[PDB]
């Protein structure tokens, strides 16, 4: 356990890496009979990992005559064969434009894409490659994949879990085995993928989770 | 100051005339001082309005304060009992002093009493909820030292008291510094004492906020009026409770008056008048009332035939401890759209005890009685149902055909012995249920029709369907006059709001409630030369049952509907004896129910 | 808990009990004495009779057989209106230590014992169910088909052999009781209908139906001379023998009787198995188990204490064997 | 987009002596032209405690005192409250002493106080902020002590005592022992009627979801209001709080954690959208009058035209939508019957036919609008679950979504995926209007006077045309009553409306009145006219002629039946009918206009 202070506050986020240089001590808030609680005074933090010149290898490369197939060839070097079903996948990853209407009736800027066929696991890898390859992307086979309303053991009372087509804003999520996901679970994406946010109505929760992702799914 | 109030109530209370007395001007506290002085009467309700007759400012001060008051009032009386006919002036009061709220206010709801109003008269409305039961509270705690021979008091406020261990006297401690006083149940004075929830109208909530709770401390003489599951009106002051600076509060009640009519409690009020007794005495009176339920519905006069002798009931035997049920049971299979749900909604609301329930928004256990667990105690209570609410009265149940299956098959008992026997891991009693069930429901698929036979458009398992003394049976029969005259109806009630002006006009609900509630009490009797008439009926049925290809299960359980829906109407006509004219009746009723079939 | 106060009865009253227990037809004038508002069914109050006094209470410890029952399950099967229930309302109103069950409102552990978690000690507990806490009396189980073959299953132990084992989470016991069932049930589709085999109306297994010793078939039509009858007597409860003789009758005739057989019953009781099976195999009716050659055992026995006879006799095989055939019919 | 003003900046035209003397000098008004002179006066007259500044002012008057009252709250609005009650005296002395003490809120533009509950460092001790975000919980409003008054039945005299918290603007811990004898001979007695006690809640602001890094779980802040600004919360808003910020020590055992809560001591609040339309010109009710009266024979076919002009074709359902969006009159006779007032549309079609588009415009347009799905809907969460409480633990009846939108519209679509033992629980509350729970330990009625609009594929996948249309549809005759218009759209195959769809969809992709529709329903729905007896012997008869089978014609099935329930849907298409010309007396034009959309609702027809 550490203990951030004035500017290490809100300097890392769940998931990082780290390298803490702390003063470890005990808690002097005053199992065994002279038993303490310790944690390390963090006094040192560090994280592990656009340009103007940068922009013209954007620029001329959008710009060359065979810009198109340049990208659709190096997306999916393992797998080969049929570059239709990566000729499309090179959209997704860019995607169309939000549009707002004057009647604020907004438009989807995300595309849906089923791969149908034997689970012969050579969609695996392809769902892989777009998982590391997005800017915001989750693969996914726990809480869900939608919104649950569950009893917590604390509070004996309902709580909300937005699952993961809420953590993903604007990136893309993956899907396998298209009939083995909850019944529940497969009507609320339904839903999501119709209308793009959940909206669960139940014991004690009347919520709205904007869902804004992209659906790259594989059936059987 | 309030030296110089002792006396503007004394004035007030030996003053005061009334002349509603129905005779000359008396005193409406003057008698009741004396009866006090007597030791015939224990509470004292100062009505508000008639002070407010004299002395408009005193109401104003009172209902400011209401709680300084309320013992200057409780000194006068004090006083003037002696006038009239031990150490502390309490432990001798053995009398109560209440105030019947002052008729300017109005009635407020459990969510507007807000802090601006602790510690002033306030009044609430509200469903009772989860009433004690009386326990004894006390008030003059009374010691006594066994060593010197004395007696010694002393006074309680708080919900909590510490006792006391001096022996004060100040001679018993200077003769011997030492002595121990004990406590005792038989000096002291205690109280009746209970405590009640009330909760909010659902009805009278924004559109889904939850309800909210006060807590009401009845004692002294208003216990044991409210009943759980009620509505009531109560009157009391708002006050904080004992022992930061946030504080939860309760009503301590003043008054309790029951509104279940809507209006007021007049139950007890219901006296029939000779101009009235000029028409229960006419010829067709049984007529009238069956025109007169529910008139914004055209056609159906013979269902409103039967649903009256529903709200009036048979009478029941007992012979060599033999019971027999002494209620009805109805239901009303018929097509959609022919105002069930509205008839069924004008019975609920026509009978003193009722309870409305949906077939498919409740469940088996919640019909009967529920054993339900006690997350702070761990312990098991029972909680009656819908049937057991409605003990003395009628149950209302429609969509019964879309109950589940497991959960109707709990009503088979209700139905023949009327009582509720449960065994579960808590309890083990039988509870009385004497309820009367009037039930609706659609035939097969929400239509009939007239390939299939019935017993298979109906679809009731036999043991059920003989539970109903009228399976009564409607249609929506398209026949373009039929039609014509219901759109001419229904129209005009539309223009108007009201039903077109009929032969008779119907009587009050008010006034029919007393009406039906007369002529309950009547129990006539059967004679003995009827015996051969009804059953050549009885017969008579078992053979066209027998020979039939339509006909529904009838068995001996037929012969007592015959019996008891005619000592109906022979309960109406006021007769003290059965008659060969309602048997016929009895019989064309149980004739005229299947007849929608051909 | 009044064997101690038998011997407290007047020895005017038992000169009154052993006098009325010799008049020839004792067994008739006190079963039609039994619940004077149904109408005839005259075969059913003796049965229901017989089952208030209960085969003798042999002592089986020697022989390592275990224990033996000694009371009698009926069970009443027919179709609707023909006034079952009133008979198990007016026993378990006689009866003392009874129960009142009924088919959907009761469940498999409910009915025989359940484990609590304590409130206080937070401990899992046993407790009793329905057919236990009765335990000397009888059990009234109204609406027998209507119950899950789930929870039918389980009176198999309690109503033959007297007991209950269980194993649960922390407790491993072995209750016992001396209950005593009386069902009734009505036949599948609910109407009797006479194109089936009687083993097809009752649709219950076989393995139940043996436990059972008295199967009353309540087949009972539109008789227009039964009708009239019944009607003419229901209307007379609308205009307007003693109980303290039976009611000390019964408690004389357990405390001080024992039955034992004979030598001409016996041999009475051994060619009235042998003619069962070969009647009961054809008809398909309800095949015989020797489990039925006990069952005569214990109403031969318990007719003969109504009488006080102190010893089986022919007579008293011949009447319970007339009584077993002429109900399925 | 920063929110950088309460009032959205965009499109708003469509010693402590020196700060006690300064503030009343500000309050004086009067010399240049009047603005809170005409507010003291104003709240006066409404009885209110208090009132609302505009810092913007404070600045152009002061801006040293601007500047000094952002950054130290307390010793400031110790000061205003003071120099307020003083201004009040000087105009009625009477009303002066009728309220304890005033109060005073604010509003304006704070230069970066204008926080979120994730940016709310603790730089601010001390200092009004303007936080913004959802309310996620309240608390149960209770009393809260500021003085007593006591008295001594013996020596007649009358002593009282003043209380003081870590609450409060001056934060001194008083103890409520309630003295019971001051001096140890006189015994005392509290009098509750001349204490002063006010009011206590304690909300929890949350941050936005769609501000939030979607990293984490969002920020939180409690905030605690007071003395009647106490109920202006209910879950699920979005607030604009402006309330001073502070943090509340403590310590139990004589040891002190240095860790401390912070709060939030709210001063006003403003609900950021308007869910509302009350406020029309004298020019708009001209404009209205006009328009009510230029054409009464097509003003309604003229509204439906531009009711949804995104969509192209579906005139008819277009209609009934605007029938839907006015809606009847409820009557309830003397006796104390009811009979509702209310239409209940159901859409059933092909994939793709705007249906759903349907939908998410009758929400937008009508307020208090609900939406809800075929999946995502129990039976129980529709109307009334029972629960519990957490700090309480004892029942209550945590209303559904129909009862939550009363007198409003319920959404539902995809209608058909939903449960058989699901729809049964609606039976009750789309026609007797009120919901009836009778659970373990809750026995409620809820009112819940609404209307549905409802969307269902049909069976099949999509619309068999040789079938009949009983058996495209699953519904049984029960429910099919209670919806009393059915419209099957299915897909428009005819090769010309798709052309035109497809320009109109394409245009949109290259990027009446509708905000005027608004304000004339909103004045149009209160009007109640009447049947007069020239109509009602035409639909009187007209009913009569559609109950009898003949009349209708061969080779032609029926959608739903016809019961003497159409015959008061005909009553209220009718009057609400006659409520877009706001005429208040329905004719034999209307009982017309409303009989041919129950003729083609009603009757299809079969191919073979
Ligand atoms: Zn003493």
């Amino acid at each position: 356990q550490l203990y951030c202070d004035r500017y290490l506050c809100d300097k890392v986020v769940p998931g990082n890496r780290v390298t803490i240089m702390g003063i470890y001590s005990i808690k002097k808030f005053g199992v065994g009979v002279g038993i303490r609680s310790s944690y390390i005074r963090v006094l040192g933090i560090q994280v592990d990992t656009v340009s103007p010149q940068e922009e013209e290898e954007f620029r001329r490369l959008a710009a060359l005559p065979n810009v198109y197939e340049v990208i659709s060839k190096s997306i999916a070097p393992s797998i080969f064969g049929g570059t239709d079903m990566k000729k499309a996948i090179a959209c997704l990853l860019f995607g169309g434009s939000r549009k707002r209407l004057p009647d604020g009736l907004t438009r989807r800027g995300d595309i849906n894409l089923l791969m149908l066929g034997d689970p012969g696991t050579a969609k695996s890898q392809l769902l892989k490659f777009v998982e590391k390859c997005s800017p915001i992307g989750v693969y996914t086979s726990a809480a869900g994949l939608t919104a649950s309303v569950m009893r917590d053991p604390s509070s004996r009372n309902f709580i909300m879990e937005g699952g993961a087509m809420v953590l993903a804003d604007g990136g893309v999520v993956c899907i396998d085995e298209f009939d083995k996901m909850r019944e529940d679970d497969r009507v609320a994406i339904h839903e999501a993928m119709e209308q793009q946010t959940i909206s669960i109505a139940k014991a004690g929760i009347t919520t709205t989770l904007n869902s804004r992702c992209s659906v790259l799914a594989a059936a059987n | 100051d309030y030296a110089l109030e002792k006396e503007k109530v004394k004035k007030f209370l030996q003053e005061f005339y009334q002349d509603d007395e129905l005779g000359k001007k008396q005193f409406k506290y003057g008698n009741q001082l004396v009866r006090l002085a007597h030791r015939e009467q224990v509470a004292l309700y100062v009505d508000l309005d008639d002070v407010a007759e004299d002395d408009p400012e005193l109401v104003d001060s009172i209902c400011e304060n209401a709680r300084r008051y309320a013992k200057l009032f409780a000194d006068a009386v004090q006083e003037l009992l002696p006038q009239y006919k031990q150490y502390p002036a309490e432990l001798m009061r053995r009398f109560e002093l209440y105030f019947q709220g002052p008729s300017s206010n109005k009635p407020r709801v459990i969510r507007e009493v807000r802090a601006d109003s602790v510690g002033k008269l306030v009044t609430v409305r509200g469903i009772v909820t989860r009433v004690s039961e009386v326990k004894p509270k006390m008030v003059v705690a009374t010691y006594t030292c066994d060593q010197c021979g004395a007696e010694t008091y002393q006074p309680i406020q708080s919900p909590t008291f510490m006792p006391l261990i001096m022996c004060p006297s100040q001679e018993c401690q200077t003769n011997r510094s030492g002595g121990r006083l004990y406590l005792q149940t038989r000096g002291s004075r205690f109280i009746k004492f209970q405590e009640m929830k009330m909760q909010e109208h659902s009805d009278q909530v924004p559109v889904g906020n939850i309800p909210r709770s006060i807590t009401v401390l009845v004692e002294g003489e208003n216990t044991r009026i409210a009943q759980p599951g009620d509505h009531v009106s109560v009157t009391g002051i708002f006050l904080p409770i004992l022992r930061g600076l946030l504080s939860e509060t309760y009503l301590e009640a003043h008054r309790i008056v029951k509104m279940n009519k809507s209006e007021d409690d007049e139950s007890g009020a219901g006296e029939l008048t000779r101009e009235e007794l000029r028409q229960i005495a006419e010829e067709d009176f049984y007529e009238k009332l069956a025109a007169s339920i529910a008139p914004e519905i055209y056609g159906h006069e013979d269902v409103k035939k039967a649903l009256l002798l529903l709200l009036v009931g048979g009478v029941d035997q007992s012979p060599r401890g033999m019971k027999i049920r002494g209620n009805i049971n109805i239901c009303l299979m018929g097509d959609p759209g022919v105002a069930k749900s509205q008839l069924l909604s004008y019975i609920d609301r026509l009978a003193p005890r009722s309870q409305y329930t949906t077939g498919r928004g409740s469940s088996g256990v919640g019909l009967t009685a529920a054993v339900l667990r006690d997350s702070v105690s761990g312990e098991l209570t029972l909680e009656g149902g819908a049937l057991v609410l409605a003990d003395q009265g009628v149950c209302c149940i429609d969509e019964f055909d879309k109950m589940a299956e497991a959960d109707r098959t709990a009503i088979h008992e209700v139905m023949e012995q009327q009582t509720i026997s449960i065994a579960k891991a808590g309890i083990l009693t039988t509870l009385n249920a004497r309820c009367s069930i009037l039930a609706a429901a659609n035939p097969a698929y929400g239509r009939y029709n007239p390939r299939r036979s019935l017993e298979q458009n109906i679809q009731l398992p036999a043991a059920l369907l003989s539970r109903f003394d009228l399976l009564w049976l409607i249609q929506d029969r398209p026949d373009r006059d039929n039609d014509l005259r219901l759109a001419q109806h229904i129209t005009y009630v539309h223009q108007h709001s009201r039903q077109p002006p009929s032969q008779f006009e119907p009587l009050d609900m008010k006034l029919m409630r007393r009406y039906i509630a007369m002529c309950r009490e009547k129990q006539p009797m059967v004679p003995e030369s009827l015996a051969d008439y009804i059953t050549a009926a009885y017969v008579e049925m078992r053979r066209e049952a027998w020979a039939s290809k339509d006909a529904t299960y009838t068995s001996a359980r037929t012969l007592l509907a015959i019996l008891r829906l005619s000592t109906a109407l022979a309960r109406l006509r006021m007769v003290d004896v059965v008659e060969k004219e309602d048997v016929n009746e009895a019989i064309r009723l149980m004739e005229m129910s299947k007849d929608s079939l051909l | 808990d009044e064997e101690a106060e038998q011997k407290l009865f007047s020895e005017k009253r038992v000169e009154l009990l052993k006098e009325l227990s010799r008049k020839p037809d004792i067994y008739e004038r006190l079963a039609s004495a039994l619940a004077p508002s149904i109408y005839e069914h005259e075969d059913i109050k003796k049965g229901i009779l017989l089952q208030l006094f209960g085969g003798t209470r042999k002592d089986f410890s020697h022989t390592g057989r275990g224990k033996f029952r000694a009371e009698i399950n009926i069970l009443l099967c027919g179709d609707p209106g023909t006034s079952k229930s009133q008979l198990l309302q007016y026993v378990y109103n006689l009866v003392p230590r009874g129960q009142y069950t009924s088919g959907k409102g009761s469940s498999a552990v409910g009915l025989t014992a359940y484990v609590m978690k304590d409130p206080e000690t937070r401990q899992l507990v046993l407790q009793t169910g329905a057919l236990v806490l009765s335990d000397n009396g009888i059990c009234c189980i109204d609406e027998f088909d209507k119950m899950n073959e789930s929870t039918r299953s389980v009176l198999h132990e309690v109503m033959e052999q007297q007991t209950l084992s269980i194993a649960k989470a922390g407790i491993i016991c072995q209750l016992n009781a001396r209950t005593s069932v009386l069902a009734a049930a009505n036949p599948i589709e609910s109407q009797w209908n006479p194109k089936k085999t009687t083993i097809e109306n009752i649709q219950l297994p076989h393995t139940l139906l043996s436990r059972f010793d008295l199967i009353f078939l309540l087949l009972d039509p539109q008789d227009e001379a039964y009708d009239r009858r019944l009607a003419h007597h229901l209307v007379a409860l609308y205009y307007q023998l003693d109980m303290a003789v039976l009611k000390d009758y019964i408690a004389y005739a357990h405390s001080t009787i024992m039955p034992r057989l004979s030598e001409e019953a016996s041999q009475a009781l051994i060619e009235a198995y042998v003619d069962m099976r070969k009647i009961g195999s054809s008809r398909g009716m309800v095949s015989a188990y020797p489990r039925q050659l006990e069952s005569l055992i214990r109403l031969a026995e318990a007719h003969a204490k109504v009488r006080l006879s102190n010893k089986v006799e022919a007579i008293d095989v011949e009447e319970a064997k007339r009584l077993h055939r002429e109900a399925l019919k | 987009m920063l929110p950088r003003s309460p009032p959205l900046p965009r499109g708003n035209l469509w010693e402590l002596r020196e700060a006690q003397r300064d503030y009343l000098d500000f309050l004086d008004d009067e010399e240049d032209q009047g603005i809170y002179q005409s507010k003291v006066r104003e709240l006066i007259s409404d009885n209110q405690y208090r009132l609302i500044v505009n810092v913007n002012d404070l600045r152009r008057k002061n801006e040293k005192r601007a500047n000094r009252l952002l950054n130290n709250a307390f010793e400031e609005l110790v000061a205003f409250q003071r120099a307020l009650k003083d201004f009040v005296a000087s105009i009625d002395a009477t009303y002066a002493k009728q309220y304890e003490e005033f109060y005073v809120g604010l509003e304006g533009s704070f230069g970066s106080k204008h926080v979120s509950p994730r940016t709310l460092t603790s730089c601010f001790l001390s200092c009004v902020v303007c936080v913004e975000g959802i309310v996620t919980k309240c608390s149960l409003v209770r009393p809260k002590v500021v003085r007593s008054v006591h008295y001594c039945p013996a020596t007649k005299k009358t002593i009282e005592r003043r209380y003081s918290d870590l609450t409060t603007l001056v934060a001194f811990p008083s103890s409520s022992v309630y003295p019971t004898k001051d001096e140890e001979n006189n015994p005392l007695e509290t009098e509750y009627g001349l204490s002063v006690y006010k009011d206590h809640q304690t909300i929890t602001i949350q941050e936005m979801p769609e501000k939030a890094p979607a990293g984490q779980l969002p920020r939180s802040v409690d905030v605690i209001l007071d003395d009647d600004l106490v109920d202006k919360a209910k879950p699920g808003d979005r607030v604009q709080v402006v309330g001073t910020y502070r943090c509340l020590p403590g310590k139990k055992g004589g040891y002190t954690s240095g860790t401390f809560r912070t709060v939030l001591i709210a001063c006003n609040v403003k609900q950021m959208s308007k869910d509302a339309q009350p406020s029309f010109s004298a020019e708009d009710i001209a404009k209205i009058k006009k328009f009510s009266k230029t054409r009464s024979k097509d003003i309604f076919d003229q509204l439906a035209k531009s009711l949804a002009p995104s969509i192209h074709g579906h005139d008819y359902v277009k209609k009934a939508i605007l029938c839907l969006l006015l809606g009847g009159v409820e009557r309830d006779l003397e006796n104390g019957s009811h009979i509702r007032g209310d239409i209940n549309i159901l859409l059933i079609g092909d994939p793709s036919v705007a249906k759903s588009q349907l939908l998410r415009y009758v929400l937008c347009t009508a307020p208090r609008a609900i939406p809800t799905t075929g999946r995502g809907s129990s039976g129980v969460g529709l109307t009334a679950a029972v629960t519990t409480d957490q700090e309480t633990g004892e029942r209550r009846l945590e209303a559904g979504a129909m009862v939550l939108a009363d007198r409003g519209v319920v959404c539902i679509d995809e209608f058909d995926k939903m449960s058989d033992m699901d729809r049964t629980a609606i039976h009750e509350v789309m026609e007797q209007g009120r919901v009836t729970i009778a659970k373990a330990g809750i026995h409620a009625r809820l009112n819940a006077r609404c209307s549905v609009l409802a969307a269902a594929n049909p069976v099949y996948g999509r619309y068999d045309q040789y079938k009949t249309p009983m058996e495209n549809i699953g519904l049984q005759d029960s429910l099919l009553s209670r919806f009393d218009l059915l419209f099957i759209m299915l897909d428009q195959m005819d090769p010309e409306q798709d052309r035109e769809i497809s320009d109109h969809v394409l245009r949109m992709h290259r990027y009446v009145s509708a905000a005027f529709m608004k304000k004339y329903i909103h004045v149009a729905k209160i009007i109640k006219p009447v049947l007069t007896q020239e109509s009602a012997t035409y639909i009187a008869e007209e009913y009569s002629r559609l109950r009898s089978q003949d009349s209708m014609s061969s080779d032609t099935a029926r959608t739903s039946p016809v019961t003497a329930r159409t015959l008061e849907t005909l009553i209220r298409l009718a009057t609400a009918h006659a409520k877009a010309r706001m005429s208040k007396t329905v004719d034999l034009q209307d009982a017309e206009e409303a009989v041919e959309l129950v003729q083609y609702a009603y009757f299809k027809k079969v191919l073979e």
